[PDB]
């Protein structure tokens, strides 16, 4: 799974 | 009630891990109509990310089960119906925050930082709607996500330094948008790679306040590239 | 939905970590009035534990914030609100136990399981009971655990997971509610030692649970026999 | 530390 921000 | 009270109670809610209480508190604060302070916008953001995050996570678990019960009729139909119930909650949560953004947050922003923050947020919550949107994958809410992200992207590039955590964070999320929602890995990698390469060229500009945030996001960008480039 | 369907939905809810839904399904299974299977007992138990457990964890945090002049009322008010939610969940489970589960529990294993649960939910009430720490509701907790303990020693082997889990929580009750470290250690030690002398009598289906509770007894023993 | 109990 792709990381995004905030998590 | 008074705003220093509502905020106090949001922080207490946050310590108790009662994210719906924290959300309701910050929704009330934003409906008072005044620009949020930084602290207030950060609390509002944490609260909703947690409320919607519980639903996104449940939805993924139940969708996976639905897939894996292909050929197991009773199981797959129950998984289907449960996924639809969860979707309705998720869509309600997103519509809640998107209405907050349209009515108050975006119209009162007033500083480029805050404007980029809130357009990113509008792209994010439309990206969450897109994840479950009727067509079992994507739909015309895709354009709302993309256009909020694009306007954030142009402003951040003009008004902020490349190591700024809000600019880096939007690049990160917009690239996830290209990769997952638009199924466009090359464009996703190019955006993530440019943001990473431009921040790393200006390590100098890292600030004592933003050092930690910036550095974490720079690593997230690099990990997405690693993940999306998986081949060798 | 129908009963088998409520149970399937409860397992789905568990996987999705939607413990309110899970408890609502097991509650409706219970209110139908038929004796529960082993699987339906475990599901009811895990669902309420997670639901009440979130209030217990929240109450600790807010309780503590509050005890550590101007603001403070706020923390107190929030603690009371969380407390009411806690008490409501414990009364919900206690009522299900008293109206459907205990009265028609026809097998010894079920009666012990339900009397232990009655023990547990009175214990959770006692942790918050008026005085900020412990009222004469502690007696309801003790009574239920004591009857469960005597039935379990009489009808179950020492390695049965339900007899073990009951000794573990009864031990915790002696330590935390009755404030008796020596009675808690004595209860836990005797449970562990009797089980370890008969590992031989463990079945393939319960060996993992039995052995996990045995370590929990041992960890409490180390913990309650610790040094500052 | 918190005492352990079962189910957790």
């Amino acid at each position: 799974r792709s990381h995004s921000y905030p998590a | 009630m008074d705003k220093n009270e509502l905020v106090q109670k949001a922080k207490l809610a946050e310590q108790a891990e009662r994210y719906d209480d924290m959300a309701a508190c910050m929704k009330s604060v934003t409906e008072q109509g005044a620009e949020l302070s930084n602290e207030e916008r950060n609390l509002l953001s944490v609260a909703y990310k947690n409320v919607v995050g519980a639903r996104r996570s449940s939805w993924r678990v139940v969708s996976s089960i639905e897939q894996k019960t292909e050929g197991a009729e009773k199981k797959q139909q129950m998984a289907r119906e449960y996924r639809e119930k969860i979707e309705t909650e998720l869509r309600d949560i997103c519509n809640d925050v998107l209405s907050l953004l349209e009515k108050f947050l975006i119209p009162n922003a007033s500083q480029a930082e805050s404007k980029v923050f809130y357009l990113k947020m509008k792209g994010d919550y439309y990206r969450y709607l897109a994840e479950v949107a009727a067509g079992d994958d994507k739909k015309g809410i895709v354009d709302q996500s993309q256009q909020a992200y694009q306007e954030a992207f142009e402003i951040s590039k003009k008004e902020m330094q490349p190591t700024h955590p809000i600019r880096l964070g939007l690049a990160l999320n917009f690239s996830v948008f290209y990769y997952e929602i638009l199924n466009s890995p090359e464009k996703a990698c190019s955006l993530a790679k440019t943001a990473f390469d431009e921040a790393i060229a200006e390590l100098d500009t890292l600030s004592e306040e933003s050092y930690k945030d910036s550095t974490l996001i720079m690593q997230l960008l690099r990990d997405n590239l690693t993940l999306w480039t998986s081949d060798t």
